[PDB]
RNA sequence: AAGACGAUCGAACUCGGUCGUUUAGAGGAAGUAAAAGUCGUAACAAGGUUUCCGUAGGUGAACCUGCGGAAGGAUCAUUA
RNA sequence: UAUCAACUUUCGAUGGUAGGUCCGUCGCCUACCAUGGUGACCACGGGUGACGGGGAAUCAGGGUUCGAUUCCGGAGAGGGAGCCUGAGAAACGGCUACCACAUCCAAGGAAGGCAGCAGGCGCGCAAAUUACCCAUUUCCGACACGGAGAGGUAGUGACGAAAAAUAACAAUUUGGAAUGAGUGCAUCCCAAACCCAUGGGCGAGGACCCAUUGGAGGGCAAGUCUGGUGCCAGCAGCCGCGGUAAUUCCAGCUCCAAUAGCGUAUGCUAACGUUGCUGCAGUUAAAAAGCUCGUAGUUGGAUCUCUUUACUUUGAAAAAAUUAGAGUGUUCAAGGCAGGGCCCCCCAUUGAAUACCCCAGCUAGGAAUAAUGGAAUAGGACCCCGGGGCCAUGAUCGAGAGGGACGGCCGGGGGCAUUCGUAUUGCGCCGCUAGAGGUGAAAUUCUUGGACCGGCGCAAGACGGACCGGAGCGAAAGCGUUUGCCAAGAACGUUUUCAUUAAUCAAGAACGAAAGUCGGAGGUUCGAAGACGAUCAGAUACCGUCGUAGUUCCGACCGUAAACGAUGCCGACCCGCGAUCCGGCGGCGUUUGACCCGCCGGGCAGCGUUGCGGGAAACCACGAGUCUCUGGGCUCCGGGGGGAGUAUGGUUGCAAAGCUGAAACUUAAAGGAAUUGACGGAAGGGCACCACCAGGAGUG
């Protein structure tokens, strides 16, 4: 079931048994890298990178053609930020919630959701610290996070 | 012991419903627990509709009806003989009486 | 959310056996589950199960022969020596004539009679009779 | 009515506090 | 449900440790109470001096004057009510003499139709009351 | 050798602080066990004002009432 | 034991340097420096009817309880403190003081420590002889010799344990026949004596040389036996027995588990799966925190010949006694570690063993399970010879786990601002009239100062009907007039993205209906309180008029509800059907998305079968199923009913009160579900001139 939500919904991707590339794909291993590079520099998260490639260029699994996924490709070159984009949107949501609370004070449901957003941030950062992907001194502060968006 | 599976109301998936007022006693009754009764009766009685018909200055005028939406509490819906106390197996019949 | 794959495996087998089914589908597969089924199949409690070789946890479809009474797990996997193995036999098996306790010795997954012949104990997984 | 056993109990506890307060 | 984890020996031990206190027979034997309030102080018998001869009335639906005696203990000076068990043995009770009282059946509980008497006299004047009832040890 | 300065160990005593523990107390207010004596009928059948919870106020007394609940209700149901 | 949460150092608390000190190490102490050490994995503090252990009792297993007590170790010698001597004592059957207690004095002084052996007092429910001797066992010294209340022996002893009388063989009551217990001599025994044991002798027929103790209603083996006692006296652990035919009590006989033992009281064990690790319960019987967040703790998806841990096996170690237990006819047995047989050999120079000894540490394997870990800016593994070469050169995923993006949405989710609808109430005008309000009835009250009623209006404050449903949303409380603004959320869609980042969660926190509380606004209606009207024997109520607080809004509190699905969260598995909600998918059609037929995924529910299960049953597929065939993970919580959610302590609060939370004492039931009767001032149906209708007689 969901982490901080009820319901046990089942909506995810299912990779087929085919660990190969369809023959009707004319994009080589280097042409897809240029597509990721030209779009990541335009201000598009890696989550948005695979979407446009899947829906316009017809990509299936870069992990099959290339020995690495999109994450290990942009990091080997140096085009992806340090903190992952997943935690980036977790902090962005809290900024809108904080700004919403500053104008509306008696919205108890919005304040209740604020704790859930921060709870996922600390649980995720706790995994970030033990994986050495974030600095051990990294700490989310609600006062200084407004400029991180 | 639990007398009814629905506890005598139509609250499924909710925690609280809007309470409404009764008619003959003015008691706060929940909306789902109220004894609905849509009364639709003529303005003039059938025993007096003929006197009004011949006194009508027109040729054919249909007399309107009194559309009244009544709400009864459990203690009054039984005293007013709107609902009765049915048998243990008869209570499960949710079909309206003919 | 699972905390055990052998528990949900033997629970699916135990239910499908009592419901009169002939084959049961086990959603997660693992080498501990496969070697557990081999101990039951070697003694004549299940048929020839087929491991659905997927690039995931893997599934197993076991052929039920109805010869099984109940298969269950002992969570947690307690450390059972040879001096106290006689105690678990009176608490999990119906009688001294049939029924086996699946132990995990250092030589691999086996039953309680094989572990006594090999003269070695280990962690207990479950039982079947 | 068990609620009025709680009404009389809160009424007796409130009197015991006033008796204990004047002994300060 | 109960925690079965392999490293839950502390959680299981502390839980059973605090839940045993909810047992009436365990909490009365493992606390200061029920031992200092017990007139015998954890003893099976006790000596005392007969202070009064009071006849307590049995409870409904019975009707009979239970013959007991108000006895003050010598070991701690507490005053209890020992019940004269046999018939007519209240006349054998002397005034201001030593009597060896003991428990009355149920431990710390009134027995039978007697309202609150939970003690009975065994010996009277350094001799058994049973002998005084059976024509022995004329005293 | 007696004896003395100083150091050190330190019993013990006179006053305090604190902790544990054991007890007196005018008087006050409860609980339980008696007889159930008076008063009224609160509840149990529509208990004759449906019961009950939380909360508050009020009332010889059980209780009454408001507000929001709950059915453990006397309704599993009331019609285009 | 948390009603002990932080603790330790202005005198060492932690560590650093040097030194002192002691046999020696060390904050053991001194001095200079650091601000440390311990702690929710329970420190610290307190309590203990706490000496620890070997062990004892009870136990199917798991356990529970006990261990002052003869062995080992420690501690102490009235309470402490400080010493002498000696190799070894902070010794007390050695000293020096003080404290407590106490003895002899001639009143100057002196001398005291039985928690050594006997004994006394006291204390108590509770526990022996001022007994005999160094022989065994051994110990101490100058030692063959001497010393030992250490010890040995005996007395007392129903702690307890092992053997074992009160007949037997006969007859239809009498014959002997067999034997001690007891009672009197030798011997043996013993260091002497003593209990025995043995040799003969003296020794039982109501073999009077005699067995009692609780019982005889049930539980629970045994009498409607006999007589009186009559809710009195009593019996009874429990339920219960007596109110003039008591199977219970007050007695006899008889009978019964009995038995040299047997009752009673109390502790404790099993019974008790009523403490549940094995192994209990939490819908309604005692019970899941109102709801969610959250660390420690606990448990964690699949994936590797079929770096170090945890785990299993082996051996030494893991005192003796005890226990288990091989061996041995102490006449047997409890026990003992000792002996049957052939004229100095013979269980082959008669014994003889072993297991267990948890945990931890130690010793020698295995590599399953579960962690951990070697290469990603390669300071990479190897070979070269600090430059190259070399490797298959180093990243498993893509969970019927989750986060987030993204698309179309969806919904009473929430905040705020507007629009609208009336109605109630208040006021003005216009119009006609005397009652009107209200009630079962009445009255209060409003009324020719025009009430009530009808119209045109006006103003203020609540509320947001019918649509609205066993439909949606949210963690819950809760949420439905229009429009606008604001930032969320499930589900679904996905060959996107991240890649185990989890689940449950003491401590901690957000929210939390209503009432209440503090501070403003507004107060229509309702309406605690309150007045008054009615009813009653009495209403301090229901009913009626009126109305404060309150109800409405604004902020800070309060954190309580039958906050209920009286049902924790997560996960797997386990029936069917028809609907319904959102999204997705593919199919005749109708209609410019709507409707139709399905399907996949969650959501609220329903019906049917539960007679594939569960339960005491009612009832349960939002399982309350997969539970003696008992073990998926985790949190909270219950232990007969009362006392009592009381007292006290801590703590929160403005207060009311919230959280935490007892005991004494009392009690044999309380309670759950179901059933048959009765009853209802419940419903339905039916019946009779002892009911009426229609009348006719007569009574009053
Ligand atoms: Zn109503």
């Amino acid at each position: 079931g969901r982490m901080h939500a009820p319901g046990k919904g089942l909506s995810q991707s299912a990779l087929p048994y085919r660990r190969s590339v369809p023959t009707w794909l004319k994009l080589t291993s280097d042409d897809v890298k240029e597509q990721i590079f030209k779009l990541a520099k335009k201000g598009l998260t890696p989550s948005q990178i695979g979407v446009i490639l899947r829906d316009s260029h017809g990509v299936a699994q870069v992990r099959f053609v290339t020995g690495n996924k999109i994450l290990r490709i942009l990091k080997s070159k140096g085009l992806a930020p340090d903190l992952p984009e997943d935690l980036y949107h977790l902090i962005k949501k809290a900024v809108a919630v904080r700004k919403h609370l500053e104008r509306n004070r008696k919205d108890k449901d919005a304040k209740f959701r604020l704790i859930l957003v921060e709870s996922r941030i600390h649980r995720l950062a706790r995994y970030y610290k033990t994986r050495r992907v974030l600095a051990p001194n990294w700490k989310y502060e609600s006062s200084t996070a407004s400029a991180l968006v | 012991t639990k007398k009814r599976r629905n506890n005598g109301r139509a609250k499924k998936g909710r925690g609280h419903v809007q309470p409404i007022r009764c008619t003959n006693c003015a008691r706060c009754v929940p909306k789902d627990k109220a004894i609905k009764k849509f009364v639709i009766r003529n303005i003039v009685e059938a025993a007096a509709v003929r006197d009004i018909s011949e006194a009508s200055v027109f040729d054919s005028y249909v007399l309107p009806k009194l559309y009244v939406k009544l709400h009864y509490c459990v203690s009054c819906a039984i005293h007013s003989k709107v609902v009765r106390n049915r048998s243990r197996e008869a209570r499960k019949d949710r079909t309206p009486p003919p | 959310v699972r905390m055990n794959v052998l528990a949900d495996a033997l629970k699916s087998i135990n239910n499908a056996e009592k419901r009169g089914k002939r084959q049961v589908l086990l959603r997660p597969c693992s080498k501990v589950i496969v070697r557990f089924l081999t101990v039951m199949m070697k003694h004549g409690y299940i048929g020839e199960f087929e491991i659905i070789d997927d690039h995931r946890a893997g599934k197993i479809v076991v052929n039920l022969t109805g010869r099984l009474n109940k298969c269950g797990v002992i969570s947690p996997r307690f450390d059972v020596q040879l001096k106290d193995l006689e105690k678990w036999q009176n608490n999990l098996l119906p009688s001294r004539q049939f029924g086996f306790i699946v132990l995990t010795t250092s030589a691999g997954i086996m039953d309680h009679e094989e572990a006594r012949r090999k003269h070695t104990g280990g962690k207990i997984l479950g039982f079947f009779f | 009515r068990a609620k009025w056993r709680k009404k009389r109990m809160r009424r007796l506890k409130r009197k015991r506090r006033k008796m204990r307060q004047r002994s300060k | 449900g109960k925690c079965r984890g392999l490293r839950t020996a502390r959680k299981l031990r502390n839980h059973r440790r605090e839940q045993k206190w909810h047992d009436k027979q365990y909490k009365k034997a493992h606390l200061g109470t029920a031992l200092k309030a017990n007139p015998f102080g954890g003893a099976s018998h006790a000596k005392g001096i007969v202070l009064e001869k009071v006849g307590v009335e049995a409870k409904q639906p019975n009707s009979a004057i239970r013959k007991c005696v108000r006895v003050q203990l010598i070991k701690n000076g507490k005053k209890i009510t020992a019940f004269v068990p046999n018939d007519g043995c209240l006349n054998f009770i002397e005034e201001n003499d030593e009597v060896l009282v003991a428990g009355f059946g149920r431990k710390g509980h009134a027995v039978g139709d007697i309202p609150g008497v939970r003690f009975k006299v065994v010996k009277v004047a350094n001799v058994s009351l049973l002998a005084l009832y059976k024509g022995k040890k004329e005293r």
